[PDB]
């Protein structure tokens, strides 16, 4: 199977507590963690997946482990109130990826951005060239309400990698009512 | 020598370094006799028949080095080629000792170079080999880069025999220096 | 097959875990394992030492837990250096650290798996400070009864290892076993700082505090022990003035002297602490 | 709370040998591990420890993580083999703690009620007893600010028990022991005195440098009170300090009087007996 370590990032920003995604984004992104942890389980047994809180202070409560049980426990009562913070959210998972015992696993990060961010374009392009030097491939899936047809995030994924690098894909929520399972139905079949 | 004729079972008891010294005595008793010393040993020659005694074939060139000390001849290069041939490091033990002891006091140049790339083969028992050899060829020369490289190789090496071979090596390079060597003696003693 | 003089390069961390794992089990004998790397036959090194848990079967070949070895080596894989196992060790705090019947009963298993598997024993009891103590053991091959049992060559470390000859019951194991030499490799910087670490005892705690604590007491209440020292003056020297007259009666030395010598000279060395540290007051009080 | 800690040479080396572990691969940052303490009483003691791989980004200088599975099952390993050992905190090699080291203790406060972090030093240089000890406590402030954590310094001392004494006491093989009464006290007069000179010198150099550069605060708070504590005692005579002078002179009376007494006793015995056995050996043999 493919060798890599996937680090899932839940969105704890205060804008993620609304029930626009049925029944609530808390359970919606919980099912999103359910489908990414079960797919990586069906992908390779050697994949270890932790969680990271992006907004406010960034702390990983569950050390990187192949078992998602403790991750599912932290999905409940997470108290996702705070202001979204982007620039640190990728690097905090990058440090968790440098603590891996085995060096044969590729560095992989999946994050959810459900809130408008104040991150400047200079900061995301500095992280883009930094990830170019660090080879890390990040697959982001945009939830929630944000700038219509997100650009700085799309340009972030574009300028993140190149040639090929097969790759970083960005999935933005369509402007219409839908279930969270329908939003994650596309990435699970094809990245 | 009648020795191998009079004592036999004692020599059959020989193992490990015993056959080194056994064929090394072949050169001690043959000391002198520069001409036929090479061809007269053909029966006791450093085989290298590969039921490996290989300290045997190392001590054979050691015997050829005990005779060829001080002055010498093309046999020095004969041992030098065999140092670049056959196996390692078993040849370097008495072979490089033969190469350095035969060039002792002659201030030989190429031996300092080919012993640096030979010193880098990274083994232990050969530590005293190249150390005493490089110390004998540089005897009385009070050189600079020779002691500099010997004191520079003593760090990354994990062997104490290369430390002792280079100990006598940098000790033998200086002879009769009186107060001229005290500049380095202060650093070695401190 | 080929046998040569052996030398064990040890790390200070190995010896620390040795005596630490042996001190926590006193009197009961514990069971550890030796960790390191085999470079060649004539030289060997132990770069790490870890301890095995104590079980109900006691010290036995079954006491080694396989799932503990799998998880430890995994924890060593996430550790900086995951070196392979080499041999075993067990402490003997209660006696002279000699191999028992179970020690060889696990030795044929450690020599089965591992080629060498040198057995080491350590005890705190023998010397509190100035001796290596510990021990060394290696099982000779019983299949060598055909050939001779008396190697090695380069007898330097061998003939020097045998001495003292280590009693009788220990060298009663010299049949079927033989010891191995141990040297301390430097690593001089850590050896020097850890040297000063225990020197904090007799020098001072911080190299400042304890003799600034000698500036705390500083004759205090240190004259009380001078009053007991001057009571040792009166006591010892009132029977010291009876000695030279008796020397004139018995004509002369009974060998002797009673000693009844030195002593309060050291009290006068504390008087050097009196004059010095009190002369510091002129520096302390003024500016 | 925690007053003083006893740091054995075993835990210090257990950090420094791991500084060789990740030091051969380098590069930056520090060696961080979990500290195994032993609490018999208010005085804290340390016996063993274990180190965990740790990395800290600078970007993001506030990001830190440890392996909890390593802390969990190895604690299950060390508690198994030794039931007396438990984790009292963590440690790092510093040399000076960055502001991010607080949250590490706040994460492991679930393991131990009070986690004491021990800064250590792998390369001995200055000024004295190595390492350091900081206890996690909330002191708030006299300024009534929202409660923040400034770790209070815990005095650290080096000690041992039995076997840990055996190893190092044989490993010294360096300087005379002690020797009691002659070189010991006077070398301590050099070290504690001179290291006390450059201590407060460089520390008073920081006193003025912090006022020159680094403001704010900086100065306030403790500056005015601490500096006035320096101005508590100048402290010279007149008067009673003059009385202490010749009283101290009256104190040296007895001891030096006793000194002359030992001089007479030592000279009497040794000289008389030696000359006896001397003149006798010469007149009988000659
Ligand atoms: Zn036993």
């Amino acid at each position: 199977m493919v060798l890599e370590s996937t680090m899932v990032c839940v969105d704890n920003s205060e804008y993620m507590r609304n029930g626009d995604f049925l029944p609530t984004r808390l359970q919606a992104q919980q099912d999103a963690v359910n489908i990414v942890c079960h797919s990586k389980t069906r992908s390779n047994p050697e994949n270890n997946v932790g969680l990271i809180t992006l907004a406010n202070d960034c702390e990983v409560l569950t050390t990187l482990t192949p078992d998602t049980g403790r991750i599912l426990s932290k999905l409940h009562t997470v108290q996702p109130k705070g202001k979204i913070t982007f620039c640190t959210g990728i690097r905090v998972a990058h440090l968790a990826l440098k603590h891996r015992q085995g060096k044969n696993h590729k560095m992989r990060i999946i994050a959810f951005v459900g809130s408008p961010v104040e991150d400047n374009e200079k900061d995301l392009v500095k992280l883009a060239k930094r990830l170019k030097k660090e080879k890390v491939n990040v697959d982001i899936i945009n939830f929630g309400e944000e700038e219509v047809n997100t650009e700085k995030l799309t340009a972030f994924v574009n300028t993140l990698n190149g040639k090929d690098g097969t790759g970083s894909h960005l999935v933005t929520v369509p402007p219409g009512p839908s279930l969270a399972d329908a939003l994650i139905s596309s990435p699970i079949l094809a990245g | 020598d009648q020795f191998l004729r009079d004592n036999l079972e004692w020599l059959a008891r020989a193992t490990n370094w015993a056959k080194f010294t056994a064929t090394a005595s072949l050169g001690v008793i043959h000391k002198g006799h520069e001409k036929e010393a090479l061809q007269l040993m053909a029966t006791y020659l450093p085989k290298d028949t590969s039921p490996g005694s290989a300290y045997q074939e190392g001590g054979g060139l050691y015997a050829l080095g005990l005779i060829h000390a001080n002055h010498g001849g093309d046999i020095i290069d004969y041992l030098l080629n065999q140092l670049k041939n056959a196996s390692n490091d078993i040849v370097r033990h008495g072979g490089s000792l033969g190469l350095g002891l035969a060039a002792m006091g002659t201030a030989r140049q190429d031996v300092y170079d080919l012993l640096k790339t030979n010193l880098y083969q990274d083994d232990a028992v050969t530590g005293e080999a190249a150390g005493l050899a490089l110390g004998l060829v540089m005897l009385g020369s009070k050189n600079a880069q020779a002691i500099e490289d010997m004191v520079g190789y003593a760090q990354e090496t994990q062997h104490e025999k290369i430390l002792r071979g280079l100990a006598v090596g940098i000790a033998l390079v200086m002879y009769g220096r009186m107060e001229e060597a005290d500049a380095l003696i202060e650093s070695l003693c401190r | 097959a080929v046998d040569t003089a052996e030398q064990v390069y040890i790390s200070s961390l190995a010896l620390l875990k040795m005596l630490k794992h042996g001190r926590a089990g006193v009197p009961m004998e514990v069971m550890g394992l030796m960790l390191g790397e085999f470079v060649d036959d004539y030289t060997v090194r132990v770069i790490d030492v870890f301890a095995m848990p104590q079980s109900g079967t006691g010290v036995s070949v079954e006491a080694v837990d396989p799932v503990f070895q799998a998880k430890m080596l995994d924890m060593l894989k996430q550790t900086g250096r995951p070196e392979m196992v080499v041999g075993w060790y067990h402490s003997h705090p209660g006696f002279g650290c000699w191999l028992s019947g179970v020690d060889i009963n696990t030795q044929q298993s450690f020599e089965a798996l591992s080629e060498r598997a040198v057995a080491v024993v350590v005890d705190p009891i023998q010397s509190v400070k100035g001796k290596v103590v510990i021990d060394a053991f290696r099982l000779i091959n019983a299949n060598m009864m055909v050939l001779g049992h008396e190697p090695r060559q380069t007898t330097s470390n061998l003939g020097h290892l045998n001495k003292p000859s280590i009693q009788a019951l220990i060298h009663g194991l010299n049949r079927h076993y033989y010891s191995i030499t141990i040297n301390y490799r430097k690593n001089e910087l850590e050896q020097k700082m850890l040297l000063n670490l225990h020197k904090k005892s007799w020098m001072e705690g911080l190299t400042l505090q304890d003799y600034s604590e000698h500036c705390k007491h500083n004759e205090s209440v240190v004259k009380e022990m001078l009053e007991l020292a001057k009571n040792y003056n009166k006591a010892v020297e009132e029977e010291d003035k009876m000695t030279p007259e008796q020397l004139a009666i018995k004509n002369v030395g009974k060998q002797d002297p009673k000693r009844h010598l030195e002593e309060h000279v050291d009290v006068l060395m504390t008087s050097n602490i009196v004059q010095c540290l009190a002369a510091m007051l002129d520096t302390v009080v003024f500016k | 709370a925690v007053q003083k800690v006893v740091v054995h040479p075993l835990v210090l080396l257990s950090v420094v040998d791991h500084f060789n572990r990740i030091g051969k691969v380098g590069n930056q940052k520090r060696v961080v591990g979990v500290l195994l303490g032993s609490w018999q009483k208010k005085v804290l003691d340390v016996s063993n420890s274990f180190a965990v791989p740790f990395d800290e980004d600078d970007k993001d200088d506030s990001v830190w993580f440890l392996d909890h599975d390593y802390l969990e099952n190895m604690y299950g390993m060390f508690k198994k083999v030794n039931a007396r050992e438990r984790i009292v905190g963590w440690y790092h090699t510093g040399p000076k703690l960055h502001k991010n080291d607080i949250a590490i203790n706040e994460l492991m406060k679930r393991y131990c009620p009070n986690s004491v972090l021990v800064i250590i030093d792998v390369k001995p240089k200055d000024l004295g007893l190595p390492t350091e000890a900081y206890i996690s406590v909330e002191e708030v402030h006299d300024d009534g600010t929202p409660t923040s954590k400034t770790f209070e310094h815990v005095t650290s001392e080096i000690g041992a028990e039995e076997a840990e004494e055996v190893g190092v006491e044989h490993l010294l093989r360096d300087i005379k022991d002690t020797t009691v009464g002659t070189l010991s006290q006077r070398i301590t007069n050099q070290v504690h005195g001179l290291k006390g000179l450059n201590s407060k010198l460089l520390d008073i150099r920081s006193y003025l440098e912090k006022v020159a550069t680094g403001k704010l605060p900086i100065n306030h708070q403790i500056i005015y009170q601490l500096q006035d504590v320096f101005n508590l005692l100048p402290d010279v005579s007149l008067q009673e300090f003059v009385k202490a002078f010749y009283l101290k002179t009256n104190d040296q009376m007895v001891v030096v009087y006793l000194a002359s007494l030992i001089r007479s006793v030592v000279a009497l015995h040794n000289l008389i007996n030696n000359k006896i056995a001397n003149r006798d050996a010469e007149k009988k043999e000659g």
